[PDB]
């Protein structure tokens, strides 16, 4: 049923891009409403094929009405209990949720890191006493393969009449 | 403005005082993450128009993988800037800085999403599934957002910049700024005998930043812009779903209620090759955006690994003047720089000279200038006018005076000779 | 990951391309060969520019995503660039820049299409707590430090430098005198030794 008020002299209804959200009934002269049943994509977490063969499937932003459950910002996870430590993001799920297989598959708001205040006075300082000099490594990438691809050839490949 | 400096050899300008100022800087750090179906625009749940759609090679399984590309990208812009600190430190429970308020950046024991005084107007200053479309969430949600800043935060005012080579090391505030004298060639001392009124000058400039904010038309015009990119590059695709294209009518649905399958696959075809280029160029454009965004995501992490994270000598980078300290706000999809700089104010001038002739030796300054009044020479930092007299101790000697050009004839006072006698 | 991910990718646009010549792009068959022969040249002109136009637009979009990831190797080969003169050739004082840690110097060392940076820094370590203060009044007049902290275990005062826990007496050599210890706010009374 459309909560939204019409006019009589005309029946169909639309807002952007020709979809037609309302429509009037003929034979009984009432307006309704259109709205398509949900769709959405379907994610597969996994924790890899050598640990085990199991998988936690979410589907993206649905109410999970329409389809351990468990319903997240991102959308609803089936086979990922809720657990209430937090760890360190291994899984992405997203909207600050992370999931990692350890009691088979769990599913966390994950923690920022070790949480830590020292001391702090208005004459006090700390000064180091002595040193550990470290290496680290950097990656970077330079350059490309010089690939060429003639688009004569490509198009019509040995064919004059091409 | 017109300008004429009253250059001449000889005579130099020294500033007498000096102003604090914040100046914010805004940098967009990632957009949105829309991630777009490649067979529901062209076919739209439609079995008899997809197998003309897999006629066209593998084009949906690109527009399908470089989008995704562009939305795992944006977690990482976002990871690089603020997600930079191993630990989340905290301020003390008691704030006695010397002076110095910070209650404006610092969070609000208030309602929830517990955002600075600052970021609130941020957040308030800026202010969907239909056919295909979707927006994924982000990964890192504004309230863990807000976290980071403020254990950068917690820690950039508490135990100066340590954090760039490792373990925390405490140190009050009010002996952090004697140390950042010191970087721009200022003495520590001007600090202590100036604190008081340094604290007052450095809290009436975060006053003001809330209403050059607020007050002002658009100041976050650098993120709105973005925002106003991405809902009118979306609008003016979903727009394109309602032109004919060469077709008898725009609407698939309507062409196989009235066209029997030999002749409506031509006109099918018009549409399907239409839309799939109405598709392919929206993403192409979404490549190059990504990429002006990401070379703004890795200059915001610059800015916040050296402004933030230490003292930079580069120039007008962190801040207009001499740069102290930056302190990090967060944004609806980026983030705000406060950079606290020094501008010299309150000149004046004086007469110069490059060596003081005392004993027939040149004499030069070791850190300062040789400065005189009209009858009496004097020392003098560079950047603050503090005369002393010319001594042994603030002096090396090394020439003659028959070489450099500009020497005045002068004493040099010797503090041993007095004590001797 | 860095250097394996660029050479998938442009492997990756690559076998695209080739698997896009066996798709009929709207035509009666994907081998070109096939149809010249079976069919008129009259109707066979009007389904190989089918063909024509398909290939073309399938060869225009792997130019643009070459074209663009190109500026994304360009712009990361601008940073080892300058990472090299900067960090390598040099010592930079940039946070960050070149390391976790206070940069000493790096070392540079080829990869297959990329390079790799050894930097070596300084990390400090083992810190100890200790109380200070601003300055030192001793005969009415304050006495800041040179360089370094004024440090006290609890009952002496020594002046160390800033990185480094390395304790010496306090002189007229290590502090400049400015003033008088009316203004500073925290100033502590000790003796400063005169080696005169
Ligand atoms: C400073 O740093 C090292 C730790 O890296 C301290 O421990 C020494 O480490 C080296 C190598 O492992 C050993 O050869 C020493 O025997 C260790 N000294 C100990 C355990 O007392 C080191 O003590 C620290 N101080 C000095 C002066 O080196
Ligand atoms: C600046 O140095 C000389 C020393 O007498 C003076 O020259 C004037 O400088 C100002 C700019 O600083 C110019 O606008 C004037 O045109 C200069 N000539 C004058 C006033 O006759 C001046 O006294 C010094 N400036 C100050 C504030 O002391
Ligand atoms: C700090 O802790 C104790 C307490 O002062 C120090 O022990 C004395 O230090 C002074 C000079 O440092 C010596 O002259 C004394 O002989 C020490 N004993 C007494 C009873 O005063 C200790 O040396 C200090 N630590 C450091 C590294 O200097
Ligand atoms: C249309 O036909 C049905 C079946 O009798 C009935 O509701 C009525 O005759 C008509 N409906 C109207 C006029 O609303
Ligand atoms: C799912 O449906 C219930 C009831 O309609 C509602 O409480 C909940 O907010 C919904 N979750 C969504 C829309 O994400
Ligand atoms: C988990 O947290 C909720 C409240 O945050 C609490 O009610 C519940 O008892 C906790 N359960 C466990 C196993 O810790
Ligand atoms: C320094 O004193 C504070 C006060 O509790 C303490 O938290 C800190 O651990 C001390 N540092 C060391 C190395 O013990
Ligand atoms: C800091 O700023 C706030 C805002 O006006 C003010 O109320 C407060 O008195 C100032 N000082 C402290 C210690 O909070
Ligand atoms: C530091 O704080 C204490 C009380 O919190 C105060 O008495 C003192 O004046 C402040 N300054 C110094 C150098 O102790």
């Amino acid at each position: 049923e459309s909560n939204k008020k019409f006019l009589p002299f005309q029946q169909f209804g639309r807002d952007i891009a020709d979809t037609t959200d309302a429509v009037r009934d003929p034979q009984t002269l009432e307006i309704l409403d259109i709205t398509p049943c949900s769709f959405g994509g379907v994610s597969v977490i996994t924790p890899g094929t050598n640990t085990s063969n199991q998988v936690a499937v979410l589907y993206q932003d649905v109410n999970c009405t329409e389809v351990n459950v468990f319903q997240t910002r991102a959308g609803c996870l089936i086979g990922a209990e809720h657990v209430n430590n937090s760890y360190e993001c291994d899984i992405p799920i997203g909207a600050g949720i992370c999931a990692s297989y350890q009691q088979s598959i769990i599913a966390y708001t994950m923690s920022l890191g070790a949480e830590n205040s020292v001391a702090y006075s208005n004459n006090s300082i700390a000064i180091p006493t002595n040193f550990t000099i470290s290496v680290t490594t950097e990656i970077l990438p330079v350059s490309m393969t010089k690939t060429s691809v003639d688009c004569t050839m490509y198009i019509c490949g040995d064919s004059t009449e091409c | 403005a017109e300008n004429s400096v009253a250059y001449s050899n000889n005579s130099i300008a020294i500033p007498t005082n000096f102003t604090i100022s914040v100046t914010t800087e805004i940098l967009p750090v990632s957009m949105t993450k829309t991630s777009v179906d490649c067979t529901m625009y062209i076919c739209g749940d439609s079995t008899e128009c997809s197998n003309l759609l897999l006629q066209y090679g593998s084009f949906c399984t690109q527009l399908n993988r470089a989008l995704t590309g562009i939305a795992v990208e944006q977690d990482k812009n976002t990871q690089e800037v603020f997600a930079q600190v191993k630990q989340i430190y905290k301020t003390p429970p008691i704030k006695d800085f010397g002076g110095f308020n910070f209650s404006q950046i610092l969070p609000d024991p208030s309602k929830p999403s517990k955002r600075s005084f600052i970021e609130d107007l941020l957040f308030n200053k800026v202010t969907q599934k239909f056919n295909g479309l979707t927006v994924l969430p982000p990964l890192l949600t504004d309230e863990m957002i807000a976290q980071y800043t403020s254990a950068l935060l917690a820690g950039t005012i508490t135990s100066g910049w340590t954090f760039g080579a490792g373990a925390a090391l405490q140190i009050p505030f009010a002996m952090q700024m004697a140390y950042r004298f010191n970087g721009i060639g200022v003495t520590q001392n001007v600090l202590y005998e100036n604190q008081k009124l340094i604290a007052n000058q450095f809290n009436s400039a975060i006053g003001k930043i809330q209403d050059s904010l607020s007050s002002t038309a658009s100041a976050l015009g650098k993120l709105q812009d973005v925002v106003n990119q991405n809902a009118q590059a979306l609008n003016t695709l979903v727009k394109q779903l309602s032109s004919n294209f060469g077709a008898i009518s725009s609407v698939l649905n309507d062409i196989l209620s009235r066209l029997d399958p030999p002749e409506a696959e031509v006109q099918i075809d018009r549409l399907i090759t239409g839309r799939l280029q109405s598709l392919q160029t929206y993403v192409t454009q979404q490549l190059i955006r990504a990429a002006e965004i990401r070379a703004s995501a890795n200059l915001a992490a610059t800015k916040m690994s050296e402004c933030v994270l230490g003292q930079s000598k580069r120039v007008d980078f962190c801040g207009k003047g001499y740069h102290l300290m930056s302190f990090p706000q967060s944004a609806p999809h980026g983030v705000v720089f406060l950079h606290v700089t020094y501008v010299p104010a309150q000149e004046k001038n004086f007469t110069t000279a490059p060596a003081i002739c005392h004993d027939g030796k040149a004499h030069f300054p070791r850190e300062g200038v040789f400065v005189s009044n009209g009858t009496h020479w004097f020392v003098t930092q560079r950047n603050f006018y503090e005369p002393q007299i010319i001594t042994t101790d603030n002096t090396f000697v090394s020439g003659n005076c028959d070489v450099v050009i500009g020497i005045v004839n002068n004493t040099v006072y010797d503090p041993l000779q007095p004590e001797l006698d």
